[PDB]
């Protein structure tokens, strides 16, 4: 009754019609890596890590926004799947400079974990590594847009949950600032909620900015106060 | 007949395009709407 | 050493120059390289004897 | 190219900029072409109108467009950053755009660039030491069958050479416009040689048609 | 008071035990004889969002920027 | 290549070469390194407290 | 059959090619527009679609898909949302020179063709998206559609129908990827130039969500003669896998480069010399050939001596087939320099949705600059082959793909001249 067959590495599982391939593959357990898909957001097409080969096909589709056709059989661990991932991961680490000590998501990046688990052991490409003057947003959010990967995730959060429309992609080619064109203070509600979303250390907290590191801390379950939601 | 039949276009100021589609706005089927006029109302 | 930066740290020149070497350096020393699960046993002839580790 | 605004008065709103109710009549034409419910498509032609209403567009122009078209201005700033008509920094009245990438370099745009360089004086991308001769060079326009070419504000100059360079320099110093026509022979895109192309004046409508 | 270190009288405050189910968790916790608090495995919401549905005609699901 | 004294260095006529990036505690096996890092007044990131236990250090 | 020959007259599409005879509504009426046309209107679009799919029409614009299959996608059942024909009047791909001449001479052919297309699929309106670099001939198009307006012949009561079909013109704001298939659509929408992902198709979701179709202006301009002429007369021009008269133009470096209309299969050397002067300094004075345009790899001499101008035969020659930069370039200067300028072009005009074209065009530009200076090592140039293998098939649009092809072709054919360049740089550094 309205389910679709897919094969994740040959294994059959049943699909509600209209979902993405990425949702089914993380239904069966395969945590396919990603940089712009986000479950609490709409789907852009900028991550490019979501590529995966499916057989009987000349080329490789994106698994982020592909509706489930009938009877799939996906190659999540083929040769050219890992070759495409090694490609994209080698591309991302060009214009993201050597600030991994002085980062603020140093324990909790995503280029870190996914480049250790998918990327290349050696790199190439001596020159390049372009730089951007950091903008200002407000004295609550510290903003270093050199480490930004232009992944268009802050923008979707702004124009959906904030709706304030302050963040913009300006420029072309390589040079594409994610920022406010007019140096206007983005100081409204939920402006503090963007920092758990920018997956690199581009957007970060201002008072916390240079204090500690995630491994030394420890988590503890707790309840919000001062508000009726908790 | 080897005559440059063009350069009727020789006399375009800055306003000719917008004003041509302006002056040729009549007899127009009215470009139908869809509910709202924007995302918001 | 081995030429497998996902096991050993890179050398210091490629560390201080390029990017992936720095990331592998940093999270290799912090996070520690992952090891696949399983049990093993080995031993060498230490001059005492069969020094084994499980 | 310095896409942070860096307010710099002679800019930095309020900057004086306003329209005409006749230009409002133009805006009525623009949002009457587009179907209702998707009004946000008029940002591109209204900002086109703003550039042809004032030479370089200020930030207050875009803010006024946001004030008319009832959208927040950041999308207007995006569209102004992306495209290549909208020289946001103040330029002169005329504006030289030497179209030169692949066939133009191949047919000596270097001589064209150096001729403009040594008669106007200034380098690439710079402003002239007056107004109204600001020089840049640009990508292809579409007359790759022609020579290296020069676009001035809404006008062509095709099929150039250093004597045409001297012509266009001295005659835009002569106030008026010269013709935009293809210079130094071949008065359009024309086979000026053996000319094995079509030689018959047209057939007329009533030749062999079908399914009538 | 000499170096500014975090010192405590807590031997068992560095424990974690990794399990695979809840029944054996409760069984071991009472097997060693102590009270305990059980919580929920709060799964994510099952969604189905797509690119063309984000690019509709009349609906307000309209990203206005991409 | 002898291993000795545990000194901090600095730049050539410059600031403290440490950044408080906590790697030395992250790999210090006896965990003798204690780091607490305030940023200083001039915006750059720095320390408060960088401690070694010579009792604990295995060199 | 023949052995595919060349072209003789009346196989040509329209008169007034090169600054010639006429332009007016009366000029177009005297040349053949608006003739036997309501009898095509009141017949049925399945007949038009069968004639399109029978006439062997190849989709111009560098996509290769035949048009009748795309328009068969366009036959979605009728809903509460209209269907549109977008006419992609941009001239991207430096070399193309294509419909600037069409709009300079015969806009009423475009009127005929958009009438054919919108009548072919239950459509409602058409949108000419012109390049913003074409302002004067854009207002020529405005005056011509004004002549058709005051003709009482388009729009409401087109020849006596109760089926109206208007065209609106949108200019470009000045970009390159607006030529492409869907950044066009979101540049129409008011968003900036940004393409779209594939599974929502233009035949499914297009201009603001309504299904629509982007059509090349050559296919639109040849489309009304498909209606008013005989059944698959256009199919008798070339093979039975591809068909049609193609607008073969020599940009670049010959004696007096210019544009001709020819058939499909023509010998390339005879195309060059018999139609635009000749090769300067002798036929053996060439360095190489590019067919296709700015987005097609180079072809050397000995390959194209036997291989003449065919789609599938240039696929066999490991390239594509496109338009109007079917040029040679000279042994005087360097195709290394020219391709470096080409990569500078692709860098200065490309959007940055896909990370691979962004970062790859960055590396390839810097590596070509070091090639022109001769700086690098041969391992780097075969790694450039490696990265260009890693780009082709990882994007949204095809502009990174069109960046990736020419460096592959250059690494195929002109390897040792690059080697000697690097060798003499090692001497000068030495
Ligand atoms: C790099 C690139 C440049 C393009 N430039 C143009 C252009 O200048 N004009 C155009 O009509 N289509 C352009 N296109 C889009 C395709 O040619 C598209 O197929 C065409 O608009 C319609 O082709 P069809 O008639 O086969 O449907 C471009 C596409 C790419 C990838
Ligand atoms: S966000 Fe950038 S600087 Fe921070 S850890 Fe990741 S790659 Fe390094
Ligand atoms: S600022 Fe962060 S969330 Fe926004 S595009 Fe850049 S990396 Fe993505
Ligand atoms: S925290 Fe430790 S590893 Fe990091 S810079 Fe300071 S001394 Fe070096
Ligand atoms: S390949 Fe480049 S220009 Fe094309 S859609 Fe992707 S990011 Fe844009
Ligand atoms: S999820 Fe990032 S593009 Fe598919
Ligand atoms: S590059 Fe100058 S005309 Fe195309």
């Amino acid at each position: 009754s309205n389910l679709i067959e897919v094969f994740v590495d040959g294994q059959s599982v049943m699909v509600e019609p209209g979902t993405t391939v990425l949702q089914a593959c993380e239904k069966v357990g395969m945590q396919i890596p990603r940089f712009c898909y986000h479950e609490r957001l709409s789907v852009a097409g900028n991550c490019r890590m979501c590529l995966v080969e499916i057989e009987k096909a000349p080329k490789v589709v994106a698994a982020c926004a592909m509706p489930v056709m009938k009877g799939w059989n996906i190659l999540t661990n083929s040769e050219k799947t890992k070759k495409a991932r090694e490609g994209v991961m080698e591309f991302l680490l060009a214009n993201h400079p050597l600030d991994c000590p002085i980062c603020d998501q140093g324990g909790e990046c995503d280029l870190q974990d996914q480049s250790m688990m998918f990327g290349s052991d050696r790199s190439r490409f001596l020159e390049g590594k372009r730089a951007v003057e950091d903008k200002n947003i407000g004295p609550l959010v510290k903003t270093i847009m050199t480490r930004c990967i232009q992944c268009t995730r802050c923008i979707r959060f702004a124009s959906e949950i904030a709706g304030v429309d302050d963040l913009g992609t300006t420029g072309r080619g390589n040079d594409m600032q994610v920022g406010t064109y007019i140096e206007k203070m983005f100081m409204s509600e939920l402006s503090g909620n963007i920092i758990d979303i920018c997956p690199v250390g581009a957007l970060t907290s201002k008072p916390y900015a240079f204090t500690a590191r995630p491994w030394e801390t420890r988590k503890t379950e707790s309840i919000d106060v001062m508000d009726a939601v908790g | 007949n080897t005559t440059y039949k063009n350069l009727q276009h020789h006399d375009y100021s800055t306003y000719t395009f917008l004003d041509l589609n302006l002056d040729l706005s009549k007899f127009r089927m009215p470009q139908p709407s869809s509910g709202r006029e924007s995302p918001r109302h | 050493k081995v030429d497998d930066a996902k096991v050993s740290p890179p050398k210091r020149a490629e560390m201080k120059t390029s990017m992936e070497s720095l990331i592998h350096h940093f999270k290799l020393y912090t996070e520690g390289y992952q090891v696949p699960p399983g049990a093993t046993y080995t031993a060498i002839e230490a001059p005492k004897g069969e020094f084994g580790v499980y | 190219a310095l896409f942070v605004h860096r307010d710099t008065p002679k800019n930095n709103p309020e900057t004086p900029f306003d329209f005409t109710p006749e230009n409002y009549k133009r805006i009525e034409a623009i949002v009457k072409n587009y179907p209702e419910g998707h009004k946000a498509a008029a940002v591109l032609p209204v900002l086109d109108l703003a550039q042809r209403q004032n030479g370089w567009l200020p930030i207050s122009a875009m803010n006024k467009v946001a004030e008319i078209l009832q959208v927040p201005p950041m999308r207007v700033y995006e569209v102004a950053t992306f495209y290549t008509m909208y020289n946001r920094k103040p330029v002169g009245k005329y504006h030289i755009q030497v179209c030169t990438t692949t066939p133009c370099m191949l047919r000596n745009s270097d001589s064209i660039l150096e001729a403009i360089q040594k008669k106007l004086g200034i380098k690439v991308g710079e402003t002239t030491p007056d107004k109204l001769f600001t020089l840049i060079e640009v990508e292809c326009l579409g007359a790759c069958v022609n020579a290296p070419m020069v676009q001035i504000n809404d006008n062509y100059y095709e099929d150039l050479t250093p004597k045409d360079i001297e012509e266009i320099i001295d005659e835009l110093k002569a106030g008026k416009i010269p013709k935009p026509g293809p210079r130094s022979g071949r008065f359009s895109c024309e086979p000026a040689g053996g000319l094995t192309s079509l030689t018959e004046p047209p057939k007329g409508p009533g030749f062999g048609v079908q399914a009538g | 008071p000499l170096m500014g270190w975090a010192s405590t009288a807590d031997p068992l405050s560095n424990l974690v035990l990794t399990f695979s189910t809840k029944e054996d968790a409760i069984a071991f916790a009472e097997k060693n004889g102590w009270s305990y608090d059980v919580e929920e495995r709060k799964v994510p919401k099952p969604k189905s969002k797509s690119y063309g549905a984000n690019f509709s005609w009349n609906k307000r699901t309209r990203v206005s920027t991409k | 290549r002898f291993r000795g004294e545990h000194a901090l260095r600095r730049y050539p006529s410059g600031e403290e070469r440490c950044i408080a990036c906590k790697l030395c505690e992250a790999v210090c096996p006896a965990q003798a390194i204690t780091i607490e890092a305030e940023p200083r007044a001039d915006g750059s990131r720095r320390t408060t407290r960088y401690d070694i236990d010579m009792t604990k250090c295995i060199y | 059959k023949t052995s595919f020959g060349s072209l003789k007259d009346e196989d040509r599409i329209f008169t007034n090619l090169y600054g010639r005879h006429d332009w007016r509504l009366k000029g177009a009426q005297s040349r053949g527009d608006w003739y036997k046309t309501k009898e095509i209107l009141l017949k049925g679009p399945d007949w038009i679609l069968g004639e399109v799919k029978t006439s062997g029409l190849r989709g111009r614009g560098g996509a290769g898909f035949p048009t009748g299959l795309k328009w068969s996608f366009m036959n979605k059942p009728s809903d509460g949302r209209p269907k549109y024909l977008v006419v992609n009047a941009d001239e991207g791909e430096p070399g193309t020179c294509k419909d600037r001449e069409i709009i300079r001479h015969d806009p009423h052919k475009l009127v005929e063709g958009c009438l054919v297309g919108g009548r072919a699929m239950g459509a409602r309106a058409a949108y000419i998206y012109i390049r913003g670099e074409f302002y004067n001939e854009a207002s020529n198009l405005q005056v011509a559609i004004r002549e058709a307006y005051e003709a009482g012949l388009i729009g409401k009561n087109a020849c006596g129908s109760g089926y109206d079909f208007d065209v609106f013109v949108v200019r470009g704001a000045g970009a390159y990827i607006c030529g492409e298939e869907t950044a066009l659509i979101e540049s129409i929408e008011g968003k900036q130039g940004k393409p779209r992902l594939k599974p929502p198709f233009p035949a499914d979701v297009g201009v603001f969500g309504c299904p629509t179709t982007v059509a090349n202006v050559e296919t639109v301009a040849v489309s009304p003669t498909i209606c008013r002429r005989g059944g698959a007369w256009f199919a008798s021009f070339g093979r039975e896998r591809n068909s049609g008269t193609k607008l073969f133009n020599i940009s670049g470096h010959v004696n007096n480069p210019c544009t001709v209309e020819e058939e499909m299969s023509v010998p390339l050397k005879e195309l060059i010399e018999k139609h635009a002067g000749g090769v300067t300094g002798g036929w053996d004075n060439l360095l190489a050939v590019i067919p296709g345009g700015s987005s097609t790899p180079l072809i050397p001499k000995s390959v194209c001596e036997t291989v003449l101008m065919d789609f599938d035969a240039l696929i066999q020659a490991q390239t594509g087939l496109g338009t109007a930069a079917v040029i040679v370039m000279d042994r005087s200067t360097d195709i290394v320099k020219a391709i470096a300028r080409l990569i500078e072009f692709y860098k200065h005009e490309s959007c940055g949705q896909c990370t691979p074209c962004r970062e790859g065009v960055d590396w390839m530009n810097k590596v070509m600059a070091r090639f022109v200076r001769g700086d690098a090592r041969p391992a780097e140039i075969d790694s450039l082959w490696e990265i260009s293998k890693q780009i082709e098939g990882h994007t949204i649009c095809a502009l990174g793909d069109g960046a990736a092809w020419p460096v592959q072709g250059l690494i195929r054919h002109f390897r040792p001249e690059l080697e000697e360049r690097m060798q003499r740089f090692a001497q000068q550094h030495q």
